[PDB]
RNA sequence: GUUCUGGUAAGCAGGACUGGCGAAGAGGAAUGAACCUGGCACUGUGCUAAGGAACCCAAUGUCUGGACAGAGACCGAAAGAGGUAGGUGAAUAAAAUU
């Protein structure tokens, strides 16, 4: 079953992450962007070493595609959050979600 | 503005919502603390209503105070109601367990032959069955699971019922083929000489001077009598209005 | 991440300061499980507790009390109160975050043996100062008609047996492999198998 | 942080140098604009003339040594405005400057008083050796004789949650 | 703020004192007594045949506790060595009160105050024994705790009082007449 | 219980190596010698300080009775020289520490067969 | 907002001066015609204001003093004692005290 050896093979090469939230004020949501935390990034001074690196949402019970593409765009905060953005907007039902971290910068015109 | 003038409300709140009770037949939903001082005793019992009558009691009862020098002795007469207490008969027991959230049935145990009255209950059309109800469990006496099934209540147990039905083929006048099935609790002693106590008696008939004995004082449980749908008049006690 | 759990042992924790950790964890997906919620504290005085929960139970709707406030007597579902209202609890995804989460008074044997976490931030000798009083949950709430504590007792003397027998148990096979893998028979192997794999 | 600085200026009308005197001042304060601010304020009230007739000559800021950091201890005089009058009183403390003393001062007020910064004034700082002490605060540290434990717990670790069985706390 | 606090109270020669955490536990001839310290502040230790308290730059009202905590550690040091006792006397313009010990020294009855035909019951704190006196008017209480021996005294004069009635005019009752350690 | 009085040895918040306090100004103040290495190259730096008692540790005592500053610097980084930054496997090259990895997980193989 | 006249006053009646709402949206004071920031064609990337930074809700921590009242963060007078933190001026002193 190729969706058990896919994650497998992701599991072992990318950093977690998850999706928390989409770029918004007190009264406003601007959803072009997401939010995300990494596993052990805690500091803004360790989170600017990310910046320009692919992310990946992969959902196998998609019907559709069963992944997403983006790029992670700018530091967000003091305690070491980011800010990506993805081919598609992201659906206020996939928020909580895994995301991968790719280890590997693209350009913002390949996402 | 303030009313007029005082006076009490017009029925008691204690009871509301007044709905309609969902059957006729009571369970015993509370007895007195156990107390492992005394001997190994059964709580409670049930009756049927026969009617009423009076009688004449001799009376010398007055304030211990009072200076009178004489032994007064004085007739009373009373009104008094008739109950039938038909002996019941044991049938099995369930054991429970204290949680977080209260009390909770771990196992039920049934003798080993059920009479036809107390079959009759499970079904509900008398007149159509087939019968085939309780006659795979007697297997359970050989295969040993009887023995594993106590082990487990006395292990994991801290509140113990029997189960008995009455003989309602004794009171011809009920038109009922029917038994009816209390869960009565056990009170004296550990857990168990309880169980013990319970399994000597299986299949047994246990009558009513066991549980009670005159001069006793007892609480009654029952379902009042039906009056259909009333106006406020007569259902919470208010005045009627100007004749006008 | 959907998909984690996470189980924490409450003693010593400030009630309202755990609270604010425990319900950013349900917006991103864990699933949390308190456990020992009889143990938590409360600053200040037991005095003033009372007054705080006399003040709660005169609230009701005034034509229908059925539809009024419900005044919850048992230490884990007033913590569960506690952790609600920190959450959007009238919209879904409020509704979604609840469903994650369980308390409970003492420790449950399904629980027994899993790893637990602490919160070091919220522990009352870090964020409280010394020279002033506190109460624990247990103590308040028996006031108003709590009727379980006794079997909460009962469960705390299992732990303390199991603690005792697991602890025992560990430090035996802790000294037998330590005593074990100074020999010659353990020191000759780790070479053959070696011989198979350089 | 605080700063000590020296103005000095001179008087000129519609032709220069009117005066052959120099006024100087000794202040401190966060930044140069705040010093010669000072300067203004007290040539207006201890003489008369108004800005648009001064000039500033010079603004130097005046630094310490103290490259093994040694603790000295100092005296000061100040005033303070309340809602009643001004206030007058003396106090000491114990530091690495004079700056350092200055800055404690500000703070012990703030603290004590109720007031903003902007409404105490410093009127002199005095170095001062041990016979000189007068009240009972910080003669015990003066005389070397004190040591106390840690009252304080310190977090081991930035992780927000950690197992039941590691170290918590120092 | 005070810089330093320090406390000290001298173990006599017979005597045996342990500390576990700021529970305090006494030793000596006439039994034990034990007193938690949990909800004060304060470090108590045993050094050089003293027991110690310290504190260090503490508020007024902290070092308050401290010296209270140490008056009360003496007081369970000679209650070890020899006991406290408190002495009650009855009082009576008309109506003569009248005594029973029952339950070996646990239970007092008094019975006939100011009349009155009903009876009146009080229970003995902790390790304390009730005791007849030089005539039948006096009673004596004995025990270990200062505080167990004085509020059982207390509970007996603060109930045994006219109610309703003008006091100056009806004096009756029973007073705590003499109290200390005994010899 | 340690003290904090001169020659006081303590760590600071979220930091390995040791230093030392120098004098004491309030109940809440002291001038430290600090002791530090950037890891960009080994390069290690001691200078003086004020700090405040929040932040500090206390784990020893020694005497320091009469020192100099040069002195001090002697004392510390004899303290210290044992000490490091991190465990050896993140700093090491990839098969460097993949031959470390085997001889723990080959050990494990023959501990479960022969127990 | 600053000021004035009549009236015990009033979300009361009547004038003067400089900006508003009427005819004014947007972000902020939880909510509000008029208050704070600041004047609008239609898109895209960056930055700031006012106001915020445990959680609801995008961003939070640190240092030094006060304060224990179901207080305060939102909140009434003349009159006062008690507790505690500081200033100044009088004494006395065989630790200090008033
Ligand atoms: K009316
Ligand atoms: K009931
Ligand atoms: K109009
Ligand atoms: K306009
Ligand atoms: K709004
Ligand atoms: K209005
Ligand atoms: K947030
Ligand atoms: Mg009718
Ligand atoms: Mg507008």
């Amino acid at each position: 079953m190729e969706v058990i050896k896919k994650i497998e093979l992701k599991e072992r090469v990318c950093a977690k992450g998850t999706l928390y939230s989409h770029k918004r004020s007190k009264k406003n949501i601007y959803p072009r962007y997401s939010l995300i935390t990494i596993e052990n990034v805690k500091t803004r001074e360790a989170a600017m070493k990310y910046v320009g690196n692919a992310v990946e949402l992969f959902k196998p019970e998609s019907t559709k595609e069963e992944s997403i593409h983006g790029i992670i765009k700018a530091v967000h905060g003091r305690s070491g959050a980011v800010r990506a953005k993805f081919s598609r907007n992201i659906s206020p039902v996939e928020m909580g979600s895994k995301v991968y971290i790719k280890l590997y910068k693209m350009n913002e015109d390949e996402i | 503005s303030c009313r007029n003038y005082s006076a009490p409300r017009h029925g008691s709140l204690a009871y509301c919502p007044k709905k309609r009770a969902k059957t006729t037949k009571p369970a015993i939903k509370s007895f007195p603390k156990d107390d492992a001082s005394k001997p190994v005793h059964l709580t409670g019992y049930l009756a049927y209503k026969v009617g009423m009558t009076h009688v004449v009691r001799l009376s010398t009862r007055r304030s211990k105070t009072e200076r009178v020098l004489k032994e007064t002795q004085k007739e009373v007469l009373d009104a008094v109601t008739i109950l039938e207490v038909p002996a019941m008969r044991i049938f099995g027991m369930v054991g429970y367990k204290s949680t977080v959230n209260g009390l909770k049935a771990i196992k039920t145990v049934y003798a080993e032959h059920l009479d036809e009255q107390v079959l009759a209950r499970l079904r509900k059309r008398n007149s159509r069955s087939s019968k085939l109800m309780f006659k795979l469990y007697p297997q359970k006496y050989e295969n040993g699971d009887i023995k594993r099934d106590y082990e487990l209540l006395k292990r994991e147990s801290d509140v113990v019922r029997v189960l008995a039905h009455t003989q309602v083929s004794k009171i011809p006048s009920l038109n009922l083929k029917k038994a009816h099935i209390l869960e009565i609790q056990l009170n004296g002693g550990t857990i168990e000489e309880k169980i013990e106590w319970a399994i000597e008696r299986l299949e047994k008939e246990i009558p009513v001077s066991e549980v009670f004995s005159q001069q006793d004082l007892i609480d009654v449980i029952g379902v009042t009598k039906g009056k259909g749908k009333e106006g406020t008049t007569k259902r919470f006690g208010t005045t009627i209005l100007q004749h006008k | 991440m959907i998909g984690k759990r996470i189980v924490i042992d409450a003693i010593g924790h400030v009630a309202g300061k755990l609270a604010g950790h425990i319900a950013k964890e349900l917006m991103c997906g864990i699933e949390v499980v308190i456990v020992h919620a009889e143990n938590v504290m409360f600053t200040g005085p037991i005095k003033r507790g009372v007054g705080k929960f006399n003040s709660h139970l005169n609230k009701s709707c005034s034509y229908n009390p059925l539809r009024g406030p419900f005044h919850l007597r048992s230490p884990s579902m007033h913590l569960m109160k506690v952790i609600k209202r920190k959450l959007p609890h009238r919209k879904s995804k409020g509704q979604i975050a609840l469903k994650r989460l369980q308390v409970f008074d003492g420790c449950p044997t399904e629980y027994l043996s899993v790893e637990k976490m602490v919160c070091p931030r919220d522990k009352l000798e870090y964020t409280t100062s010394p020279i002033r009083k506190s109460y624990k949950l247990g103590d308040l709430m028996i006031k108003f008609g709590w009727k379980y504590e006794s079997v909460v007792e009962k469960m705390n003397q299992n732990e303390e047996q199991f603690k005792i027998e697991e602890t025992e148990k560990q430090k035996v096979k802790e000294q037998k492999i330590e005593e074990l893998k100074k020999s010659n028979k353990f020191q000759q192997r780790v070479e053959e198998i070696m011989v198979q794999m350089a | 942080a605080i700063n000590e600085y020296k103005v000095y200026g001179i008087k000129i009308d519609d032709n220069g140098v009117v005066g052959d005197e120099v006024y100087a001042h000794i202040v401190f304060a966060t930044n140069e604009l705040l010093a010669k601010s000072s300067f203004n304020k007290i040539l207006k009230k201890q003489k008369k003339i108004k800005p648009k007739n001064t000039k500033v000559i010079k603004v130097e800021e005046i630094k310490e040594d103290n490259k093994d950091l040694d603790v000295k201890n100092y005296g000061i005089d100040y005033y303070y405005k309340s809602k009643r009058c001004d206030h007058k009183g003396y106090k000491e403390f114990r530091g690495v400057s004079r700056c350092h003393a200055v800055d404690k001062l500000l703070c012990d007020i703030g603290g004590r008083h109720s007031v903003k910064r902007n409404l105490i004034f410093i009127m002199k700082v005095k170095e001062l050796t041990v016979d000189e002490i007068k009240k009972d605060k910080i003669k015990i540290f003066a005389m070397e004789d004190v040591e106390y434990p840690a009252y304080r717990n310190v977090l081991r670790s930035n992780k927000l949650f950690v197992s039941e069985n590691e170290k918590l706390f120092n | 703020v005070y810089v330093y606090v320090e406390e000290k109270v001298q173990i006599p020669e017979g005597c045996k004192v342990e500390v576990v955490n700021k529970k305090v536990t006494v030793t000596g001839p006439k039994g034990t007594v034990s007193k938690d310290f949990s909800h004060i502040f304060v470090f108590i230790d045993i050094h050089e045949e003293n027991v110690r308290c310290r504190l260090w730059n503490c508020r007024k009202q902290e070092r308050s506790k401290l010296i209270t905590c140490s008056k009360l550690i003496k007081n369970m040091i000679d209650g070890s060595m020899s006991g406290y006792f408190y002495e009650l006397k009855a009082a009576y313009k008309h109506f003569p009160i009248t005594f029973e010990i029952k339950e070996n020294g646990k239970l007092l009855i008094v019975k006939n105050f100011l009349g009155q035909k009903w009876a009146r019951e009080f229970k003995m704190i902790g390790d304390t024994i009730i005791k007849q006196g030089v005539t039948k008017d006096h009673l004596i209480l004995e025990g270990i705790s200062k505080e167990d021996v004085s509020q059982t005294a207390g509970l007996i004069q603060n109930n045994c009082l006219p109610k309703n009635l003008d006091r100056r005019i009806f004096q009756d009752g029973v007073y705590i007449a003499t109290k200390g350690l005994i010899e | 219980m340690y003290f904090i009085k001169p020659g006081c040895l303590i760590k600071k918040k979220f930091s390995i190596y040791t230093s030392i306090v120098i004098s004491v100004i309030d109940n809440n103040s002291v001038v430290i010698q600090s002791y530090d290495k950037s890891d960009n190259g080994d390069v290690i730096s001691i200078d003086r300080e004020v700090i405040n008692v929040s932040k500090i540790v206390p784990i020893g005592n020694i005497d320091i009775k009469n020192k100099s500053k040069k002195e001090i610097d002697g004392i510390l980084v004899e303290e210290n020289r044992n000490l490091k930054n991190k465990d050896d496997v993140l700093l090491m090259n990839d098969f460097e520490r993949f031959k470390e990895q085997l001889k723990k997980e080959v050990e494990d193989m023959v501990i479960e067969e022969m127990a």
